[PDB]
């Protein structure tokens, strides 16, 4: 039982820093000042933070927070086909004409 | 049988042990939480060394060695498991900051593996860490771990040898300063490793180092005593400027105030059009760590020294008068030398013009004149004379000159031209080199090579004019 | 103290077990990573996300565009 | 310790000032029989480790220079008392199924007292060339018990023939080095393939993470050069795991250092006599410590090998220390036909540089350095041993009282001459 409880003792430390995955670090950044990135001050956003951090609760259970993490994808895949499509078609038409009109 | 000490002091003597201690060592500088398990660590090593009967000296020099390799990035942790081990001098802890102490106190079992180890470099394999086992070293040498003198006078090149090639260089070079030597053209072109040694390890590097990270006071303490080691390589006076020009900026900038004009320093967005509209962007850079003192960027990226707290044990100067009393000490060291490094010639200048600037009006002008007279006498003339084809740093110091009468402007550079050309060996060495150049370019003045001749005519004689 | 050590055993097995417990957890922590990236790429390749409204988007985007929309396979990148 | 702390600072008034030196250590040898058990050991030696500069004067009754010591193996105070803690320490070590911690703790504090006791140089505080027996990590001889059974045996055979005695698989008769070296192939071939597969599952997350980073941005051109670990985003700022793994680190090691289980093995022991649990350890894929220690020992052992074949004096050293211990012995010391010296010169180079340095330096170019240096610095630490330890011999301490630099803090005058010179 000692061994045992030593072999996995380096197998977790080992899993922490050298063999993790993280996220895929896709960025925006929205105040006009900033014109360079550090590129490692990037963080995920607290309702993601939130979800990520709860997996590592002491009582909770890994499906329901895998369900969790399923609706916030589709949350956010909804929001953002939402706002596009609202965006580009009329937004697009409208500004066209106007600046027409405008330059006439 | 009766008086060994039966322990295994040579790695392939007793192989599991090592074994165990070094993978073991691996793994601390691969665990995130291992500042917080130090403790755990120690007891862990100090199980293995008994179980196995390892040796103190051996197990200690296995220590520095894998430590050294990822120094860089561990450090923090490197210098807390040696502070809480017992292998680390705790009732007579050295100081290496204060010139009565800088031969008492450490722990001279260190000093000694450690004085062995920064002389071996004759194999091929340890010519590529040297530097990373000097950076350690100089790490520990700050923390009070050693001594330094413990370990000054016990590294390679004794100091007869150093004295020796110094007289060399000293006369070769005043050889061929005053005698001069002719550059082959076209001569005879148709008819019809001690001194790398010296240069590259040993004393020398390790004052370099001991220069980079911000511990002044032992090579201050050097060079106090030996100056002529300057002729031996140009970085020490680079260095040397590099902590100054660190210690003044902040009195700079609270004069001659830039500090209103520094939100200037931004780059541009990064603009493209996308679906028929503009749309901009930041730039997207990533931060490296090396061993290189000065910062730079290589078109993607940028770099920084990784030992972010250097300059601990440094404190910039509040006021003017702290400015002369600390020059005479930094500046009288570097020398003729300070014209290596023209941006201090620009700096001190500025800080003169702007502090002559500030009272105009009042009544003790005269007083604030005289001083600056004396120094700039005594400090930055005779650097400003060192320049090379170097126009706009003799611009300054001449834009801070305008302010003296006349009188004093020519005793000045008659003192210059009589009493310090000869009888000091850098100055001497280039008033020869330009006259010598001078002469060679005006053989050659033409109605046809006006041209170029009249620019490079005019950046030497606005170089180094007298 | 060798003689006896049935007596000591259970405690250490109870760390043994929960240091597992966590490890798993950790696993997990990775592998819902692992879909999330994925899903991003999704995202980035063209336009993909050919989902049904069901009277959502109606809520959502708004009833007046809704019409030239009857008349979703949307780029999202 | 009051008593013992008195019989120093009476010395002055002793009629032989000098006779204090064989009291003083004398009484400290009687309180060290008289400890009831390690645990008493232990919380008492931080006095003896207090005042380690007052046994360090034999005779004079004026401190010492710090890092310079007067006591020899044979003189008058260590006569006795070194042969008797060499008894101790002799015992402590025979015991080697019934150790506690505590007397491996003991052990050590009681060998790095007597080897700062003694100078460096000491012609007793450096072995003379003793490789060491009995390097057993098998969990003495409790839980001592296919694939499994063959690996086992292999590892077996091989580490014993050729790591426990580097000398005799050294001299052989050109059948036992064949045959370690056809017991040890397929070994070195499995460990390889599995470390392999390690470094590939690394790479492949690396690199499958970077593309996409890239592709995600507008002009991000990532650096594919690097790949030092670094800890993820959501980790390296977070607050409740960092309290949750510290409350978890914390519970461990208070069931470690705990009177209740102080017989447990090492962290990092493997227990050849076990074949399945040294199975479990060597082929995981995700712990690879065992394999780096595997490694290591073959590199020093090929090491010391390829040394005495080839150098032609380091054996003649060897062979006198064999000797002179016994008269009576049977390698040949003398015998290397060219047969033999080369099936051996040729193994280790084979395995010491062929495969394994070539291997680790594509991948993984920190473990790289490390097993190079450690080789290089033993062959430097052989070689000064061989001279005996003269290289340490010579120091140098400084005596001299420094003092506050002055620093000229005055400009020069002005002479009369208003302008330069005389005639202006």
């Amino acid at each position: 039982t000692f061994e045992h409880l030593n072999r996995d003792t380096l197998r977790y430390i080992n899993l922490l820093k050298r063999l993790s995955v993280d996220l895929a670090k896709q960025v925006e950044v929205s105040d006009p000042s900033v014109t360079v990135y550090e590129m490692d001050k990037w963080v995920p956003s607290e309702k993601l933070q939130g979800i990520l951090e709860q997996y590592c609760a002491p009582d909770t259970d890994i499906r329901g927070v895998d369900a969790q993490i399923k609706n916030y994808l589709d949350q956010i895949k909804m929001a953002r086909a939402k706002f596009g499509l609202e965006n580009k078609y009329s937004l697009k038409e409208r500004l066209s004409t106007l600046t027409k009109e405008l330059n006439h | 049988s009766k008086y060994e000490l039966k322990k295994y002091n040579l790695l392939v003597e007793n192989s599991v042990g090592y074994g165990q201690l070094v993978a073991l060592l691996i793994l601390a500088y691969y665990d995130p939480d291992n500042f917080s398990k130090v403790s755990a660590y120690l007891k862990e090593i100090y199980h293995i060394m008994g179980k196995y009967s390892l040796d103190s000296i051996r197990t200690l020099d296995v220590i520095l060695n894998v430590s050294s390799q990822f120094i860089t990035e561990g450090y923090k942790f490197f210098i807390a498991l040696l502070r809480k081990s017992d292998s680390w001098p705790s009732s007579h802890v050295a100081n290496n900051s204060n010139y009565s102490s800088l031969n008492e106190g450490g722990n001279m079992i260190a000093a000694n593996i450690i004085s062995f180890n920064l002389s071996q470099y004759n194999e091929e394999v340890d010519k590529e860490n040297y530097e990373r086992y000097m950076d350690m070293c100089c790490i520990l040498l700050k923390n009070g771990f050693v001594n330094f003198y413990s370990i000054w006078d016990n590294v390679k090149p004794e100091m007869e040898f150093l004295q020796e090639y110094i007289q060399n260089l000293e006369t070769e070079l005043e050889e061929e300063s005053t005698k001069g030597v002719e550059n082959p053209l076209a001569m005879a072109a148709a008819l019809s490793k001690t001194q790398q040694d010296i240069l590259l390890f040993g004393k020398i590097k390790l004052l370099e180092r001991l220069l980079i990270h911000g511990c002044v006071i032992p090579v201050i303490h050097v060079l106090k005593q030996y100056p002529k080691v300057l002729y031996v390589s140009e970085s020490l006076s680079r260095y040397l400027g590099r902590v100054f020009e660190y210690l003044l900026n902040p009195l700079y900038t609270s004069m001659t105030s830039s500090g209103e004009s520094k939100d200037m320093a931004t780059a541009l967005m990064i603009t493209r059009i996308d679906n028929g509209i503009l749309a901009h962007k930041p730039r997207l850079i990533h931060k490296y760590k090396t061993h290189e003192p000065f910062e730079s960027l290589e078109l993607n990226s940028s770099y920084v020294f990784y030992y972010s707290e250097w300059n601990s044990n440094l404190t910039p100067f509040a006021s003017v008068n702290d400015l002369f009393e600390n020059s005479h000490i930094y500046l009288s060291i570097i020398g003729p030398y300070l014209g290596r490094i023209p941006t201090l010639l620009s700096k001190i200048s500025r800080i003169g013009v702007a502090d002559i600037q500030k009272n105009h009006g009042s009544e003790s002008l005269h007083v604030t004149i005289d001083k600056w007279i004396d120094y700039v006498r005594k400090f930055i003339f005779p650097a400003t004379s060192l320049l090379q084809n170097n126009p706009i740093a003799t611009s300054e110091v001449y834009e801070l000159m305008k302010f003296f009468p006349f009188e004093k402007r020519y005793f000045i550079y008659n003192e210059m031209m009589t009493k310090l050309s000869q009888d000091i060996l850098p100055l001497k060495v280039s008033f020869n080199k330009a006259e010598r150049e001078a002469k060679s370019i005006l053989k050659a003045l033409s109605i046809d090579t006006i041209a170029k001749e009249s620019r490079r005519f005019a950046k030497l004689i606005s170089t180094n004019p007298l | 103290k060798l003689e006896n050590l049935k007596d000591k055993l259970p405690d250490i097995k109870s760390i043994h077990s929960k240091l597992l417990l966590r490890i798993g957890k950790l696993q997990g922590l990775y592998d819902s990573v692992q879909v999330i990236n994925r899903e991003v790429e999704g995202l980035s390749e063209g336009r993909t996300s050919l989902v049904v409204t069901r009277a959502e988007w109606e809520k959502e985007l708004g009833t007046d565009l809704v019409k030239f929309l009857i008349e979703i396979y949307d780029d999202f990148s | 310790c009051i008593g013992l702390d008195f019989v120093y600072n009476s010395r002055f008034n002793r009629s032989n000032p000098a006779s204090w030196g064989n009291t003083f250590f004398e009484l400290f040898s009687t309180i060290i029989d008289l400890l009831n058990s390690p645990s008493t050991f232990l919380k008492f030696w931080p006095y003896a480790e207090s005042r380690i500069e007052w046994f360090k004067m034999n005779t004079s009754v004026e401190p010492v220079s710090l890092g310079e010591s007067n006591l020899i193996s044979y003189k008058q105070p260590l006569y006795e008392k070194l042969r008797h803690w060499n008894d101790i320490l002799a015992k402590l070590e025979n015991n080697d199924i019934l150790n506690t911690v505590k007397h491996y703790n003991m052990k050590y504090k009681l060998e790095n007292f007597l080897s700062e006791l003694l100078p460096i140089n000491e012609e007793s505080n450096f072995n003379r060339s003793a490789s060491i027996s009995a390097l057993q990590e098998s969990d003495n001889e409790w839980n001592r018990s296919s694939s499994d059974v063959i690996f086992a045996a292999d590892y077996n055979f091989v580490f014993y023939h050729l790591i426990i005695c580097p000398i005799e698989f050294a001299f052989s008769d050109l059948e036992y080095k064949n045959d370690v070296d056809r017991s040890l192939s397929p070994l070195l071939d499995a460990i390889l393939e599995i470390e392999e597969n390690f470094y590939s599952k690394i790479k492949m997350n690396n690199r499958t993470r970077y593309s996409l980073e890239e592709a995600l941005n507008t002009e991000y051109y990532a650096n594919y050069d690097v790949m030092t670990p670094k800890l993820p985003v959501y980790m390296k700022h977070s607050n409740a795991m960092k309290m949750d793994r510290n409350e978890f680190w914390a519970n461990l090691q208070n069931i470690k250092e705990s009177d209740d289980y102080t017989l447990r093995p090492t962290i990092m022991d493997i227990s050849l006599s076990n074949t399945t649990c040294l199975y479990k350890q060597l082929t995981q894929e995700d712990d690879d410590y065992y394999r780096k220690q595997f490694i290591l020992q073959l590199c020093f052992t090929t090491n010391l090998i390829r040394n005495l074949i080839s150098s032609d004096e380091t054996r003649n050293f060897y062979k006198s220390c064999y000797l002179r211990e016994n008269p009576l012995s049977d390698i040949d010391f003398e015998n290397l036909d060219e047969v033999n010296k080369k099936r051996g010169l040729n193994l280790c180079s084979y395995i010491c540089d062929n495969r394994v340095l070539k291997f680790y330096k594509i991948k993984d170019p920190d473990f790289y350095r490390v097993i190079r240096k450690l080789m290089s610095s033993d062959e430097k630490f052989t070689t000064a041993k061989i001279d005996g330890f003269k290289e340490f011999q010579n120091f140098r301490i400084s005596k001299e009282k420094i003092p506050p630099p002055a620093f000229d803090e005055t400009f020069k005058k002005f002479t009369f001459i208003k302008m330069g010179n005389k005639l202006i």
